[PDB]
RNA sequence: CCGCUGGGGGCGAGUACGAAAGGACCAGACCCCUAUAAACCUCUGGUACACUUGUUGUCAUUUACACGGCAUAGCAAGAAAGCUAAGUUUUAAAAGGCUAGAUUGCCUACAUUCAAUAACACCGAAUGACCCCGACUUACAAAAAGUUUAGGACUAAAUUUAUGA
RNA sequence: CACCUCGAUGUCGGAUCAUCGCGUCCUGUGGCUGAAGGAGGUCGCAAGGGUUGGAUUGUUCGUCCAUUAAAGUGGUACGUGAU
């Protein structure tokens, strides 16, 4: 992590926004992805404009405390094509965790954003970290705790 | 083997990029007569240069030689 | 051939003070680079990878073994191959040895590349390459990797760039068969034939074999034997063919295809051939020929 | 389709080989009749190689060389010039009897044009270099040429003083038979 | 190189002056070469017991293509000939005729080293 | 601050033979001797030249080194391509047993360690069996010449369809 | 992201089995072949049209000596480079290739000439230059190497018109 | 059936070159075996790459010559004439 703490501090995006930190301990990937999508679009702001791309810098820690309920570790797949004949590639969720474990929440947030050309800028602002610390230690960052889970 | 529609002015301009010529980055200029050519080419009076005054070659002395002229 | 690189929005809303202090305290707290390796002969760990070599193809010749069989032998030449750069796990992400070969004059090289050799203190090489190596295989900068790095009977994986042939059709590039010379075939004796399959595919596949400029392609010949090593003259005598024309440099490495981790009992010196008595060796001068080893093999004419 | 340039061989010059050899024979005859001719680069390079071959054949001075040049060289006014003036002029030159200077492009087809001329003549465009360069016997080259088997190869007049003591003799004339 | 549907002169006194190769036993899908056994069909008889039109087994003893050896030498024969064989890997002929019977052979063909006039 | 000559500059050592201009060890022909070895210099100390104008010379010297080594190991008679030859050849397929061959040689096929010849013998019983032999193979013991037949042509491939009766040199059975 | 690792027969075994004829699973490894794929010209061959030899007709030839033109390169035979296969090597777990690339390092970098299709040559050269071309030698290269700055890549002086190129 | 093209649009063949599915002919394999291992019959997984000759018919139909481990069946406007 000698240079990984350096590269994540290199910012391409606009920075008039607010930084958010979310602990993903015990959170279901779908509901956390819904809340992260709402924060990323900037619709938690009274000054929201559909044309203007505001939002928040969402930082997620503990990406491997994230669970997939009802045997979706072996049955949920991730499929794409290569453009070549026979190019269907389907990866299971356990193999997706064993390849890159932050991609579960990454793809879940990607499927919930609006499908336009502002999606690249919104997916920049989602920074998902597997372990419990992030490079933005000294930053002024405001925590987003979700509403309590016990509706059931 | 036949165009199905008419080419637009923008598409025609994009297709015609191969037809354009590259500018040359060097030129050999004679200070007297103002002639212009490549640095590897003679452009004096022996070649085509009606403006040549001979000042392009500044020294040529070779008087002595001896041989059998075949007649 | 690159994507549109960087929007690069400059304004940080004054969070730049935190990022600049974080970067200053990040470079200053990173560990000091490990010391110069200084290698002498080392043990043979079974899961340990050795370096490679940049050798020059010099053509093919004829030799006969003691059993009396002709062997097609190409000859390679090691052109003062040295270690130029080094990469290791603490300071770089990987552990590699950077090799250089040949020589070029100062006026014949770009100033950006000549500066790298002048800082390293090595002569100006004409080719620079690198190989992945283990932690115990890091040989210091300036160390020669000659023919003595390899042994007779060893199997190597030679990597070469093929001969340029120009643009050719599908008859000799993909080896396709054409149409008959004289049965009514009209202007199609070397046609590729059907390429798509009608409306249902509706397109040509992304990997379709069509005529193109083949040539200069990095093809590797796997698991080829080493028949003779001349340490004094830097010559290795592989058996079989090597891709590329004569005079182009090729790459060599121990064959990872035949890898039981035993290295098949080949007598390989692990870090390199660490030379004892490097003194009393002549420079390019009136030297002579030296002695070489060779493998034998059993029963080439066991029966008829 | 056979590779001629890139694999050192004769140019094809867009012609069949019998036409090609006849055109080169005509051009070498023209090159020695008028000592500077102007042509396209490909014919100019081919003419330079052919001129070296023909001039050395004239330098041999033998009867077989005359017989071979009699078919190669057309004029006969210039067969005499090749065997006498050109042979005496380049008697000690180790090749390179011709220079090439590029002269731009021609109007009819925009083909590159080169001037091809014989060196070491009154009316040439660059000073020649001497074919030989008398050696200092007090330098490294002379000692390398003494330890190794090299001749002296000094510059010489047409008849050196080493034949003067034979030709001075009145008993070595035979009266002209 | 003996391709399929070729012709060759059987040399022994088994009763076949000529035969046509109609198949190859091994996975050799290209050509046959000296020392190989192939299925041949007798087109023309010598008038004796082996009449024309039979399908027997033959081993090729010599060919007009060069036969390369490991040392680097090769043997070139001016004829393409073969010798008939039985279902026991033995020639039905009493002796391989010396008219075209010189070959290089020591692998289990010791029975063919007595039928031939001379080896090598 | 600290000027010093490096270990790379310790290649400024005295030569082994103190007065040499041509390298020696060259297996090239008699005159115009080469003034550099094609293997040792590596451009560290050399009158520079292109590679593949240096590894072609390297191929020539390596071929010649083996060729005079075999020539020292056994001598051979000087012979043309139109003469009857007898070859003492040991067969590696057999237990290295020497078998004598006799035939007219129809070619001195090549030059180098890959020099070869082709001896043609019409066996009066089995017709003509021509054999190709590498001249510098270790399986040759010696050859001698007995029969001379002068021909203008250097390759006698026209004897493949001439009178087969007058090509009888060996009928071992 | 592409390619993607094919088999058969022996040896294992006259075998464990099995009254007995009748003969294996293991491919685990070694020996042969054969594909497919990737190369290479070392061997063997093919071709080789400014190479060598022989020869016919005819036109030139104050010698119907030599040489030259045309007749498919007139014909026929034999060739070296280059290309090529029918030739020669290699085809394991993952190997191997292609495109983008965090990084790291470096920077005396405007890009002209050496032949109009560099594919020779950028893993080459431009005069402190053998890069190209020519000349000389080599039958133990039926010719691709070695010497050589003769010619072209221009260029400089108060210690060499200049490298031991 | 006549919904689509008659301001006319290659199918009923193979020659070359392909891609995909598995209801697997082989190679890789597991169960039941009336299972002496062989040699078979099914049944379960598996589509990586292999499926050659030509004599006869305009035949994509079919044999039968004899070789292989086998001489697979289909979607491909019963693939493929701006080749
Ligand atoms: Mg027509
Ligand atoms: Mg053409
Ligand atoms: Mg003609
Ligand atoms: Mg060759
Ligand atoms: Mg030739
Ligand atoms: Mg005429
Ligand atoms: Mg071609
Ligand atoms: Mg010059
Ligand atoms: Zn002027």
């Amino acid at each position: 992590e000698a240079i990984k703490h350096l590269k994540d501090l290199q910012h391409i995006k606009l920075e008039g926004l607010r930084f958010r930190i979310i602990d993903a301990k015990g959170q279901v990937v779908g509901r956390l992805a819904e809340q992260i999508s709402v924060i990323l679009q900037g619709k938690d702001k009274p000054t929201y404009n559909p044309t203007k791309e505001q939002g928040d810098v969402v930082i997620v820690v503990n990406a491997s405390h994230v669970e997939l309920t009802h045997d979706k570790w072996n049955t949920k797949l991730y499929r794409w094509h290569t453009g070549y004949p026979g190019g269907l590639r389907s990866r299971p969720a356990g193999d997706q965790w064993e390849k890159d474990p932050r991609m579960l929440l990454r793809n879940a947030v990607s499927g919930m954003l609006p499908k336009n050309k502002s999606r690249e800028a919104r997916m920049e602002k989602l920074k998902i970290f597997p372990e419990a610390d992030h490079p933005f230690q000294g930053f002024p960052l405001v925590p987003y705790v979700p509403p309590p889970r016990r509706l059931q | 083997a036949t165009p199905k529609k008419k080419l637009s002015l923008h598409r025609r301009g994009n297709r015609r990029v191969w037809y354009w010529l590259k500018r040359k980055t060097e030129v050999a200029k004679c200070s007297y007569c103002g002639a212009l050519s490549g640095r590897n080419q003679m452009f004096s009076g022996a070649a085509g240069n009606s403006a040549c005054t001979g000042q392009c070659v500044e020294q040529a002395p070779t008087p002595p030689a001896s041989s059998y002229p075949a007649e | 051939g690159y994507q549109p690189p960087k929007p690069r929005f400059p304004l940080p809303d004054s969070i730049a003070s935190i990022v600049e202090e974080k970067t200053r305290e990040h470079r200053r707290s990173a560990p000091a680079p490990p010391p110069a390796p200084k290698l002498e002969p080392r043990p043979m760990t079974p899961t340990s990878l050795r370096t490679g070599c940049i050798a020059t193809k010099a053509g093919m010749t004829q030799e006969w073994d003691e059993h009396g069989v002709r062997v097609p032998l190409t000859v390679l030449w090691v052109d003062e191959c040295q270690v130029v750069g080094l990469k290791t796990r603490p300071v770089h992400g990987y552990n590699a040895l950077m090799l250089g070969s040949g020589y070029k004059r100062q006026k014949c090289m770009s100033p950006s590349e000549a500066g790298f050799f002048l800082k390293a203190g090595v002569p100006f090489k004409k080719l620079v390459a690198e190989w992945q190596v283990s932690e115990d295989a890091l040989v210091p900068v300036g160390t020669a990797i000659g023919a003595a790095h390899y042994v007779a009977g060893q199997r190597v994986d030679v990597t070469g760039w093929t001969k340029w042939k120009g643009f050719q059709g599908v008859m000799r590039r993909w080896g396709f068969k054409g149409l008959p010379a004289s049965h009514g075939v009209s202007l199609s004796h070397r046609a590729p034939g059907s390429i798509g399959n009608r409306q249902d595919p509706g397109k040509i596949w992304k990997g379709k074999k069509l005529p193109g400029c083949m040539g200069d392609e990095r093809r590797t010949v796997h698991n080829c034997l080493v028949y003779k090593v001349d340490a004094a003259r830097n010559l290795v005598y592989l058996r079989g063919q090597v891709p590329g024309p004569v005079g182009r440099s090729v790459f060599l490495r121990d064959s990872r295809l035949a890898s039981p981790a035993l290295r098949a009992s080949w007598g390989l010196p692990f870090p390199t051939h660490v030379p004892s008595a490097e003194e009393l060796k002549a420079a390019p001068a009136p030297g002579d020929v030296s002695v070489v080893p060779a493998p034998d093999g059993p029963g080439v004419t066991a029966w008829r | 389709a056979r590779v001629r340039v890139r694999l050192g061989d004769w140019n094809r010059l867009n012609r069949k080989w019998q036409h090609r050899v006849s055109m080169m024979k005509t051009m070498v005859t023209q090159l020695l009749e008028k000592e500077r001719i102007r042509t396209t680069l490909a014919k100019a390079k081919t003419l330079q190689r052919y001129a070296d071959k023909v001039i050395t054949l004239g330098k041999q001075g033998t009867r077989e060389a005359w017989s071979e040049a009699r078919g190669i060289v057309r004029t006969d006014r210039e067969l005499h010039k090749l065997f006498t003036q050109v042979a005496l002029r380049y008697r000690e030159r180790p090749g390179g009897f011709t220079r090439l200077v590029r002269a731009g492009w021609r109007e009819r087809d925009a083909a590159p044009v080169a001037f091809v001329e014989l060196v070491d003549r009154p009316g040439e465009l660059r000073p020649a270099n001497p074919a030989l360069q008398r050696p200092n016997p007090l330098s490294v080259q002379a000692w390398i040429r003494q330890q190794l088997g090299q001749p002296a190869r000094e510059p010489s007049p047409l008849l050196p003083p080493s034949v003067q003591q034979y030709l001075r003799e009145e008993n070595r004339i035979q009266q002209g038979r | 190189m003996i391709p399929k549907y070729s012709f060759l002169k059987i040399v022994d006194n088994s009763g076949a002056k000529l035969a046509q190769v109609i198949g190859f036993y091994g996975h050799q899908g290209g050509y046959a070469s000296v020392g190989d056994v192939v299925k041949v069909v007798v087109k023309e008889a010598r008038g004796e017991k082996t009449t024309a039109g039979v399908m027997r087994k033959a081993v090729v003893v010599e060919q007009k293509y060069p036969f390369h050896r490991q040392n680097g030498s090769h043997v070139q024969y001016l004829r393409n000939a073969a010798v008939l064989l039985s279902e026991k890997g033995q020639p039905i002929g009493n002796k391989v005729r010396s008219m075209l019977g010189v070959e290089f052979n020591k692998p289990r063909w010791a029975k063919l080293k007595s039928l031939s006039k001379r080896l090598f | 601050r600290l000027s010093l000559p490096q270990r790379v500059l310790r290649d400024l050592r005295p030569p082994v033979q103190p007065y040499t201009l041509a390298p020696k060890l060259a297996q090239r022909p008699t005159t115009t001797p080469a003034q550099y070895t094609p293997w040792t210099p590596t451009r560290a100390l050399q009158r520079r030249a292109h590679v593949s104008r240096r590894m072609g010379f390297l191929m020539h010297v390596l071929e010649r080194e083996q060729m005079e080594r075999v020539r020292a190991a056994r001598p051979l008679p000087e012979f043309r391509a139109g003469d009857v030859l007898e070859v003492r050849m040991m067969v590696p397929e057999a237990e290295r047993k020497v078998v004598v061959y006799r035939g007219v040689c129809i070619a001195v096929y090549k030059k180098g360690i890959r020099s070869s010849f082709k001896i043609y013998n019409v066996f009066p019983d089995s017709g003509g069996v021509v054999q190709h032999i590498p001249l510098y193979m270790p399986d040759l013991v010696g050859v001698k010449v007995v029969g001379r037949i002068p021909a203008s042509q250097e390759r006698l491939y026209y004897l493949l369809e001439r009178e087969t009766g007058t090509s009888d040199y060996t009928f071992q059975t």
